[PDB]
């Protein structure tokens, strides 16, 4: 009867770096899509 | 127990020398009844003059120096440092969020 | 609050801070976001997004809060953040809720001792009893087998716990967690005329 | 409207909420701190009959 | 669209959900089921995590001699020259003899 523990970063870690991978992707994503409709209007 | 006050403590030896150790803790004031001034640790032993907490194992039963007694948040390893380096992080981000959030209009 | 350690909480909260704020610094620089607002908008010039910093920060908010949104996103970039952010939070509530009831049906399966054998299987607790007089010598000279391992354990304490007269166990027992197996009577004088204490078994 | 609002506040507290979701900045607090209560109130709901 | 469709389909996926709502009686099906499937995954994914952080039993990497050999990551040991070093030595098993190499 050992199982009283509250969660944390050694519980959770994978879900940040994911998150921040996903915004930096965004970011990636964003500025290739600024660039494809400036040259598409270009 | 010394019942008097006058202490004797005798090794013998013989050629032994290697022996571990003799080695012990003498208490004094078993006798005196218990005050304001002096600490009441276990039956008849008030000692206190300035045995309490003076970080021995001074008495017979483990009172007179035993256990005599927001921040805690701040206080981790490093994970308060990656948040506040993260916090930092964030206030940029307020900052520069401010700036087009009274910038741009329509189009 | 407790579930969680007091860890997460400040990464959560700052991470919701850059999450939001990347999200806003995306949303006003995107080739698609830029929207004709006319309900009936026969090509007009008046176009522009609707992100401004609180309307990207209470989105995040009510993302991380699972009651949801008004902003809907439109371009790559701003969906993927937004799907991230789903994804973080709704992991977080989810873990949340079950170290909750971690917690919960953990606690509510504890069993507090109620009998001499039951005191036996647990070692936590110390033992004891006023020495030689009378008690512990029942312990010394049993055969039953529960009492011969209570009598293995006294021995193997031998004055780390066992105290010498009865009002040292009491206030030993008042101030730690310990037994002072001692006779009947005196146990309900003593229960009756204080309180904390509990006669436990039989 | 009062009545609007009462159905705001009762359809928050079961998990789905109406369309009539604050359009001020005021108001949004409440708003905001009703739905943590909701939440919390539903999450401990689950956990103590599980 | 050739994205909206996706971006649906994701969105049902976790319990928000976009304005995309159907309107024919032919794919509003297809979002029924979706919803279902989805809604099934989700709670039996907090259960499952509920039941590991209640109930938690954790297991040894190694389980066995052999295991021991050909895994060239615990560095294990013994006492210098004493009685397993005698055993390891002409031991010819060859099963301890990767052991003692």
């Amino acid at each position: 009867s050992k199982e009283a523990s509250a969660l944390g970063v050694q519980n959770i870690g994978g879900i940040f770096i994911v998150l921040a991978a996903g915004l930096v992707l965004s970011v990636f994503v964003a500025v290739g899509e600024f660039l494809y409709k400036s040259k598409k209007n270009a | 127990m010394l019942k008097t006050g006058v202490g004797v403590i005798r090794m013998w030896a013989d050629e032994g020398s290697r022996l571990s150790r003799f080695r012990m803790l003498f208490t004094s004031f078993v006798e005196p009844p218990c005050t304001s001034s002096t600490f009441f640790c276990h039956s008849n032993m008030c000692i206190n003059n300035s045995l309490v907490c003076n970080g021995v194992q001074n008495c017979a039963y483990p009172w007179d120096e035993n256990h005599c007694k927001l921040f805690e948040q701040i206080t981790k390893t490093h994970g308060t440092i990656i948040g506040v380096t993260s916090g930092i992080v964030l206030v940029l981000l307020i900052i520069s969020i401010l700036v087009q959030v009274k910038q741009p209009r329509k189009k | 609050l407790n579930p969680l350690s007091p860890d997460i909480w400040m990464y959560v909260l700052l991470a919701c801070l850059g999450v939001s704020c990347v999200l806003f610094v995306i949303a006003r620089f995107s080739p698609y976001e830029w929207y004709n607002p006319h309900p009936c908008n026969p090509d007009s010039d008046v176009v522009e997004n609707n992100f401004t910093l609180l309307n990207s920060f209470w989105f995040g908010v009510g993302a991380l809060m699972q009651q949801g949104s008004e902003l809907m996103p439109k371009a790559l970039s701003t969906r993927i953040v937004g799907g991230i952010w789903w994804f973080f939070t709704l992991i977080i509530i989810s873990s949340y809720t079950a170290n909750l009831a971690a917690f919960l049906t953990v606690e509510r399966m504890e069993s507090p001792i109620d009998s001499a054998d039951d005191l036996a299987k647990q070692t936590k607790i110390e033992y004891g009893a006023v020495e030689d007089g009378a008690t512990m010598t029942f312990f010394k000279k049993s055969k039953i087998s529960t009492y011969d391992k209570m009598w293995a354990f006294m021995s193997s304490r031998r004055q780390s716990v066992l105290v010498k007269s009865n009002e040292e166990g009491i206030q030993r027992v008042l101030t730690s967690d310990y037994a002072f197996l001692m006779e009947s009577t005196t146990i309900e004088f003593v229960t009756q005329r204080n309180c904390n204490l509990t006669q436990i078994g039989g």
